[PDB]
RNA sequence: GGAACAAUUGGAGGGCAAGUCUGGUGCCAGCAGCCGCGGUAAUUCCAGCUCCAAUAGCGUAUAUU
RNA sequence: GGAGUAUGGUCGCAAGGCUGAAAAAUUGACGGAAGGGCACCACCAGGGGUGGAGCCUGCG
């Protein structure tokens, strides 16, 4: 199995042995500490943990429980330690979406995102991004419906489209501390997966998220259409010929 | 809250070893016995605030009398963007108040020695209107100078490299008003950072000590002074040695927020000698009183002789650098360090630093004779952060 | 000076709405900025900063 | 107040990491475009 | 007077950057 | 015939490449001998 | 270097570190000491993920490298006696 | 190279679909689909353009 | 119980606003990019200089 | 009866996102990319992409010849 | 090898404080009286806003 950050995880370091939930990022490339959802398979990670505090560069290892009753290869997880710190910079994505309410052609309004034109007004500025790809800005806070905004974009979008913006918002892992100490006897934190067989609950799963097969109809567009005094007051030489 | 103390003295010493064994303590009784201005002294609240600053997740709580203190230690890191400042070669500002009499120094030494144990560099501006940067009359504080080159040599032998320690004036200053005032900005870039410092041993002669050099200031006066000074000081010297060389530097003044007024004015000198042998340096310091007025020539007769009571007394390193080699020895990595001590150079302060040592709980020192060898037994924690890539 | 440089501050043109007698600048667009800019950095400059920091000195006097 | 404060810091920010990085290739290339023209040469007489 | 040292003996002692002790 | 064409510029790359190694050691061996 | 196919050295730091792209060679690069003759050079890695599990003041094996910086003569091949193109692959663990 | 890379390196990325509850606007524009709005728009608008030229 | 307990929304990926609460934007304390210089504030600096 | 009674080693290439990074007289370009909103008993994806070589042996370094 | 072009690193100078914040003029400095030309920021004929109450961007 792979492994989700927050989970419960024991860990083979220094002298002690100790259970935590770690929080796992990426170096994102070595800019933003990017918090990670699922540990990268075959591939170096960046977790962070809270526990004691070691010299660097010392190995361990680590395991997700000691039952002799796992079928297999009980051993989980290794590596080294890089460094310590008190209160990391971990930081996780956030997409802040509206959906577009009128499109004029490049200044579209963007309703369903924002509760109030006092968070707009923060957003003031803001760095907004359809998802096909046009960048553009949000500028004011639009009146008459509370919480509807102008932005101003680099091409005509669509109502099709969803207006996303990009922002990063800072986690820091919890505290939990469990000294494993196995001869006394003592609590093990469990999993999540087993914890939902147990308390009897589905795993989380969303239909908007769950991928699909797209159909592309194959776009075509109308014919050029050329006004009126244009076809008019153009010379002869390249006039339209029309039956 | 852990461990505990008592007393004022050492009081950045102590700290300082507390913020390097993370070790949490608690001290008590500061000035019980002023009832004028009992509890903290401002240079050590500026302090307070300044360790704050510099480190990161670190707790110090001062009681409603202000006269016990309690420190929970967190990190060395130093000028950070993300949590610190906003830069990496950011400079993280420091003022101290302009009730402030005690030395630059007084505040650097303790930061020249933490600062090597970050995990990043160190950028501290110190700025506000009490930075003297001279001698104090005072506790007899250090100089800029004297300071610069008296003891960050001695890391160049810890294994720190002079090559990116760092550190410019801008502004000099004297005390002015009495002694609080101050006026003149230094700046410091630490930029050399070890995993683990070169544990030492000086136990060879510093027989033939090569020559003296030295420097002058003046701040706010004319430079006939600190001239008459070095002809004062080559008086004194020529006899013993002919290559003494000493520096001139004048500053016309620094100014001061109430509009402006001026500040800091004074001189004084720096005397260092030279050992042939390896780095082995000899200083002493003399500052003018702050609203004496005493001839420049009694100052350069007074350092001069200081330098020699140092060269007659010291056996290789000086009574003031001590406490900062003795604790870089023991901050060194487990094994012996052998340092060559004179009997005379031992001060209540020196055994203060044995003493609270002992208490922090890292090895002990061994003595035998040759004045007196010493060896310390090094704990071998060095810096706890490091992004060792 | 400050009076042949009248843009160092506002002032309606048109004079009282009602005279009443007992016993004009109207505030300064420049010093006032400025100020609160100067404030703007000694409290979210400086928070922005200190973004991520932990603990603090306990003081209470 | 956040926008100005924002341009400022990343135009420094990244100024200083382009410059960092420039440094830093060429001492390394110089370094070992040096050392592979000596060892060329020495091999060249052979 | 004497006390005029060196512009080499200026550059190593009074500049921002401390003498190394390991130098002739 | 994209397929192709791209690998006719890579090809000819090749040759551009391998033309100046040609010249330059042509240079290089004339030089000296100019000098 | 010498007169040997290969060389042991200590990887003193992975210069390089604080880069932005990926499968830049100045991320790949390493300077390491080569122990005989106590020698500073610098040597490549082959790619980014190995870069990942060689950490420093590890034995490292190097030799040539033949075919955006082009000069560093060296690549690395076996970091504390194993082969990084067998952890590379995921086939041994690396001895600590 | 591309003998330094893995197969799941080489593996996809698969784009995201519509929201069930949105497909009321038609499908959801993606960069293939920006661009080929824009080659035809810039098209007929320099058509357009080179008319008004004449 | 929290971690079998549902994502803030902070922490969803998404956050809509039907999702979150009225004035959690204003509350809260994130970065974000820019894009564009915005005009500067004629002070009393610009002025004298 | 292939999901096995479990072929390997090199080389070259193509396809990709509500991802990241960098450059600029807007949509372009570059490098790149296991990192994507959700989700780990969930996914069933290029569904096992294509081609060249050797094949139970082959690669690379240096010296070379 | 030669010639250019860049690029970075090295080295030397610039880098020693009678000092301590707030003129030029044979040509210039400043008026004054008369006379002209102009202008819905002048005169003259009118016109038309705002300013009264409500709404609110903006600015202070």
């Amino acid at each position: 199995k792979i492994l989700k950050t927050g989970d419960p995880l024991i860990f083979s370091l220094g002298w002690r042995r100790f259970q935590t939930l770690p929080i796992y990022s990426i170096w994102d490339n070595r800019t933003r500490n990017r918090m990670l959802k699922y540990t990268p398979e075959h591939m170096h990670c960046f977790g962070t943990f809270w526990g004691p505090l070691i010299a660097p560069n010392t190995s361990f290892c680590c395991f997700q429980s000691f039952s002799a009753s796992n079928p297999g290869f009980r051993i989980a997880a290794t590596g080294t330690v890089l460094s310590v710190d008190e209160s990391t910079e971990i930081v996780k994505k956030l997409k802040l979406v509206g959906t577009p309410w009128k499109i004029f052609k490049n200044t579209a309004f963007i309703k369903d995102m924002f509760n109030s034109s006092l968070e707009i007004a923060k957003f003031e500025g803001a760095a907004i991004r359809t998802v096909s790809g046009i960048r553009g800005q949000i500028k004011r806070a639009l009146s008459k419906p509370e919480g509807y905004f102008r932005a101003t974009f680099e091409d005509k979008i669509l109502l099709s489209d969803i207006v996303i913006l990009k922002a990063w918002y800072p986690v820091k892992p919890k505290q939990f501390y469990n000294p494993a100490t196995n001869l006394i006897g003592w609590q093990s934190m469990r999993l999540t997966g087993e914890i939902r067989r147990a308390e009897n609950i589905p795993t989380p799963q969303n239909p908007n998220s769950t991928y699909r097969k797209i159909e592309r109809p194959e776009r075509h567009f109308n014919p050029l259409r050329v006004p009126k005094n244009l076809a008019a007051e153009l010379p002869f030489k390249s006039q339209i010929v029309q039956t | 809250e852990f461990l505990r103390f008592t007393g004022h003295r050492a009081f950045t010493q102590r700290l300082v070893l507390a913020t390097l064994y993370g070790r949490p303590i608690h001290i008590s009784k500061i000035r019980s016995s002023s009832a004028t201005n009992p509890g903290l002294a401002p240079h050590e609240i500026s302090f307070l605030r300044l360790l704050e600053s510099v480190t990161n997740g670190s707790i110090i709580d001062v009681s409603y009398s202000g006269t016990t203190i309690t420190y929970q230690p967190g990190l060395i890191t130093g000028t950070v963007p993300g949590m610190n400042a906003s830069l990496s070669s950011d400079a993280i500002e420091h003022v101290i108040p302009a009730t402030n009499t005690r030395g630059i120094t007084y505040f650097l030494i303790p930061l020249a020695l933490l600062a090597p144990f970050s995990k990043a560099h160190l950028n501290v501006r110190f700025t506000g209107p009490g930075v003297i940067t001279s001698a104090t009359h005072g506790a007899r504080d250090l100089s800029i100078d004297t300071f610069r080159t008296a003891v960050l040599p001695l890391y160049g032998l810890f294994g720190i490299p002079p090559a990116r320690i760092e550190l410019r004036v801008l502004q000099r200053s004297c005390a002015g008003p009495g002694g609080k005032g101050g006026g003149g900005i230094v700046e410091m870039r630490f930029a050399s950072q070890v995993r683990l410092p070169k544990t030492l041993h000086l136990n060879r002669r510093p027989g033939k000590v090569r020559r003296i050099r030295g420097v002058a200031y003046c701040t706010g006066v004319a430079a006939s002074h600190n001239n008459r000074m070095i002809t004062a000081a080559r008086g004194v010297l020529n006899q013993l040695v002919s290559d003494v060389h000493i520096a001139a530097q004048y500053d016309p003044a620094p100014l001061v927020a109430e509009q402006k007024k001026k500040t800091g004015i004074g001189f004084g000198l720096s005397l260092v000698a030279e050992t042939s042998a390896e780095g082995v340096i000899y200083a002493a310091d003399e500052v003018a009183p702050p609203e004496g007025g005493v001839v420049p020539e009694d100052i350069g007769e007074k350092c001069a002789y200081q330098l020699l009571d140092v060269i007659a007394q010291g056996g290789c390193v000086m009574a003031a650098s001590a406490p900062t080699v003795l604790t870089l020895m023991a901050m060194g990595s487990e094994d012996v360090g052998r340092l060559r001590l004179g009997r005379r150079v031992v001060s209540p302060e020196l055994l203060e630093l044995a003493r609270d040592l002992k208490a922090f709980g890292a090895a002990s020192w061994g003595i035998r004779d040759a004045d007196l060898i010493v060896s310390v037994k090094g704990t071998g924690v060095g810096n706890v952060g490091r992004k060792v890539a | 000076r400050e009076q042949f440089n009248p843009f160092q501050f506002k002032t309606n043109a048109r004079g009282p709405k009602f005279e009443v007698t007992t016993n004009v600048i109207k505030g300064r667009p420049e010093l006032s900025r400025a100020r609160s800019e100067e404030k703007r950095r000694q409290t979210i400059l400086v928070e922005m900063q200190r973004r991520n920091k932990v603990g603090g000195i306990i003081d209470r006097r | 107040f956040i926008r100005r404060e924002q341009l400022r810091i990343k135009k420094e920010k990244d100024e200083a990491y382009e410059k960092k990085f420039k440094r830093i290739i060429a001492e390394i290339q110089n370094e070992e475009g040096r050392a592979a023209n000596e060892y060329a040469r020495e091999k060249a007489a052979r | 007077a004497d006390g005029k040292m060196s512009k080499q003996e200026l550059k190593v002692y009074l500049s921002s950057r401390p003498p190394d002790p390991t130098r002739k | 015939r994209e397929k192709l064409k791209k690998e006719l510029a890579e090809i000819e790359e090749r040759r551009r490449e391998k033309q100046k190694k040609e010249k330059k050691e042509f240079w290089e061996r004339e030089g000296k001998k100019r000098k | 270097f010498g007169g040997s196919s290969h060389a042991k050295g200590i990887v003193l730091e992975k210069v390089g570190v604080e880069a932005k792209q990926p499968n830049s060679a100045i991320r790949k690069c390493v300077r390491v000491q080569l122990i005989k003759n106590g020698k500073k050079v610098t040597a490549f890695v082959p790619n980014d993920g190995c870069l990942n599990f060689v950490d420093e003041n590890d034995e490292v094996l190097l030799a040539g490298f033949g075919r955006d910086i082009p000069g560093v003569r060296f690549k690395v091949v076996k970091v504390s006696g194993v082969g990084l193109l067998a952890l590379w692959k995921e086939k041994k663990e690396k001895p600590r | 190279m591309s003998s330094l890379r893995h197969a799941i390196q080489r593996r996809a990325h698969k784009e995201r679909a519509q929201p069930l509850e949105r497909q009321r606007l038609g499908i959801l524009e993606k960069k293939k689909d920006y661009r080929l709005r824009a080659r035809d728009y810039k098209k007929k608008q320099a058509v357009l353009k080179s008319l008004r030229q004449k | 119980a929290e971690l079998v307990a549902k994502r803030a929304w902070t922490l969803a990926g998404e956050a809509t606003a039907a999702d979150r609460p009225v004035n959690s934007l204003l509350g809260e304390d994130m970065e974000f990019d820019h894009v564009g210089k915005p005009v500067p504030v004629v002070t009393e600096e610009v002025s004298e200089s």
